[PDB]
Parts: C-alpha cells; structure tokens; sequence
C-alpha cells in the first residue's frame, strides 16, 4: 500500500516576555502551526 | 523593500532527530548559533 511520510517538528517556538523588572509572566508562540498540544 | 523572512533551524537542518549528530555539531562550537542569530537579524532589519 502507498503511504506518505511527513517529517515531524512543525515550526519553531518563540517567547514573549516583558522587561525583567516589569513581570515574570510570559506568552509562548508556535510559528506556522495550529494549536494542537496546548 | 521587504524580502521573504526565512528562519532556518541549523540544529535540525544539520542534525535531524539525531543525538550523536547533535553532539558532533556542538563540537564545532556555536556556528549554528551564529547562523541562527544572523537569520534573526535578517528578519528584524527586514521588518524595520
């Protein structure tokens, strides 16, 4: 049977953080990928 | 004016899902890091 192979690790990861003296809260960004794991 | 922003993961591009290959890449030092920061540059000044 014919099967397709797709490499894993879609996109990257980025970090959104304010100034170190502002707050410790962060927001994460996964490039060119839909919200799957979350 | 703007060029297609391309970010290349030299970690997986060079060594895809390989640990020994990753160690060999690290043996070369930070070359992957210079590549990554250079591409992030290209992106940031292109946005600018």
């Amino acid at each position: 049977e014919i099967l397709d192979i797709t490499p894993c690790s879609f996109g990257g990861v980025s970090v959104i953080t304010p100034g170190t003296n502002t707050s410790n809260q962060v927001a994460v960004l996964y490039q060119d990928v839909n919200c799957t794991e979350v | 004016v703007s060029m297609t922003k391309t970010s290349v993961d030299c970690t997986m591009y060079i060594c895809g899902d390989s640990t020994e290959c990753s160690n060999l890449l690290l043996q070369y030092g930070s070359f992957c890091t210079q590549l990554n920061r250079a591409l992030t540059g290209i992106a940031v000044e292109q946005d600018k």
